[PDB]
């Protein structure tokens, strides 16, 4: 009858451990841009992992950093989903 | 029996922490662009059906207390809970204006034994923040 | 672009 | 055209960070038991996150530790899925 | 929206089954892991993986196993899978001789370090402790 | 019930 106290958590990190996260001063951070765009288009009809997987893809493909500083130039990013969910999650019906 | 039960009066609370400015002593600069993030997140999650609240330039104590109180509220009529963090960060920790606080401590408030009204309900945390200094050069 |  | 070096990884941990993982000497570990049972029935027809989510549920509900040592008695467990995948994953077709 | 699965092989599946441990590590026998390993072997074999089980591996061996695997040619493989069964602590897994970081094992398959698994799923299943805390549960 |  008991349920683990750590169960039913989900963490959608913008990036993987040890790595930085990119933010565009004019457009906002990459992860949020992608998250919102996909949610606007599929928030109601897709399962949460499907959404975040597509978010992963969007950040990974559509984005590449630009900077006069070469250290931060042409860099890439992949987000990081941590799921302790026990069920599928749909935001509708 | 394979999906979370979404038949509740409300979908749930969505807390957005929008940290833009930081005390110089932290060595953290302004996070330009975060305002457009906070807005887009607001419009999106409001559209989903969340009761959205936006907090700005919060201290570590503010962030901790904020989430603590949220976990002590009554979520019996809520389908789920969502929290979005927009700030500077390092591995396992997030920046308030005042400094760093562990992400585990923020989320621990919503553990099953510490927030019984969100038991068997999904607890979502979206985190826009650095987790270190490494960069991904990519390939091909 | 900047980093967080 | 570039792809992040950390992309397309998936980690299916038996438990969450900081926590132990339960193993039954006669029946095997909880996580593996659940994983195999779910894979046996649905490995070919379900997406990997659907599979691991059901594994999460099975471990969280069907299992509770038994032990003479009270420190390890009636304890619970929730696994931990970390996804950097950019697509949905099916083991068929 | 799905990974391309139209390849000659599903991929390689490495199972590391660590049961007994060098006394200097202070870690005891993992009874039941053999039943895990066999059950896992049949499951992943049924999926279509080319499964090989390695037993009681040292840290150097585990590193070598995965390094060699990442250096193989996965051009005709849809994906790669690795299953780790051993004692562990946070961020580390036990070899017979002691501990090795999980990050080091998996880094071999990074996009820039394994070009034939680029844009292909790399799966790691890990049965091991990640600390000493226990979950008392509730209700 | 042992632990890993």
């Amino acid at each position: 009858y008991k349920i683990p106290v750590e169960a039913d958590f989900l963490f959608a990190y913008s990036t993987v451990p040890g790595y930085a996260s990119m933010r565009n001063p004019g457009r906002g951070s990459w992860f949020v841009q992608a998250l919102c765009s996909i949610l606007e288009e599929h928030g109601k009809d897709l399962e949460i992992m499907q959404i975040l997987t597509r978010v992963n893809d969007r950040v990974a493909r559509h984005f590449e950093s630009q900077s006069d500083d070469p250290h931060f130039h042409e860099k890439k990013q992949i987000p990081c989903v941590v799921s302790m969910l026990t069920k599928e999650l749909y935001f509708s019906q | 029996t394979y999906q979370y039960n979404m038949n509740f009066e409300k979908l749930g609370k969505c807390i957005i922490i929008n940290n833009k400015n930081f005390d110089k002593v932290t060595g953290m600069g302004v996070r330009n662009g975060t305002d457009k993030d906070a807005e887009a997140l607001f419009k999106c999650f409001r559209s989903l059906g969340f009761d959205v609240i936006v907090y700005n330039d919060c201290s570590c104590a503010k962030m901790q207390d904020l989430l603590k109180k949220a976990s002590e509220e009554d979520h019996t009529n809520a389908a789920c809970f969502a929290c979005i963090l927009l700030s500077h960060g390092e591995e396992n920790v997030i920046y308030g204006k005042d400094g760093v606080t562990p992400i585990k401590d923020l989320t621990a408030h919503f553990r099953g034994d510490r927030c019984k009204t969100l038991l068997e309900k999904p607890k979502l945390f979206f985190i826009q923040a650095c987790r270190g200094t490494e960069l991904d050069d990519g390939i091909q | 672009d900047e980093v967080x």
